[PDB]
């Protein structure tokens, strides 16, 4: 909403400080489960996979 | 027929029925999480080769012949 924009304007990283996003966030879906016996045991690791 | 056949041996060391081996089977155990992937390979057994068919292909034993005309004398 703010940036009144120009020509003059260059390079897209000049101005890249006025872009629409999302500030990041956190959720949980959450839960787990066990493998093994063991709960305390387990790991977790999330990427694109 | 199975008597004709080489001396047969399958390249790669493959694992087989005894007693007296290294592998240890296990007869149980934890599987407690059926979760777990269960690959159970089949009992110990004898291993088909080419089942599908006994009738093999069948090598012609003719050997390079031209068929040529015979009469035979009467006398």
């Amino acid at each position: 909403e703010s940036f009144q924009f120009s020509p003059s304007y260059v390079d897209v990283s000049s101005i890249s400080n006025f872009i629409i996003g999302e500030n990041e966030y956190h959720e949980i879906q959450g839960s787990i489960q066990q493998v093994c016996k063991d709960i305390n045991r387990v790991y977790l690791m999330e990427s694109e996979g | 027929e199975n008597a004709n056949l080489p001396a047969t041996e399958t390249d790669e060391e493959v694992l087989i029925v005894d007693e007296n081996g290294s592998v240890i089977v296990g007869g149980c155990q934890y599987d407690p999480d059926e979760s777990g992937p269960i690959y159970t390979k089949y009992r110990e057994a004898k291993a088909s080769t080419n089942s599908t068919h006994t009738p093999p292909t069948s090598i012609t034993n003719i050997q390079p012949y031209i068929t040529v005309y015979r009469w035979i004398r009467i006398a």
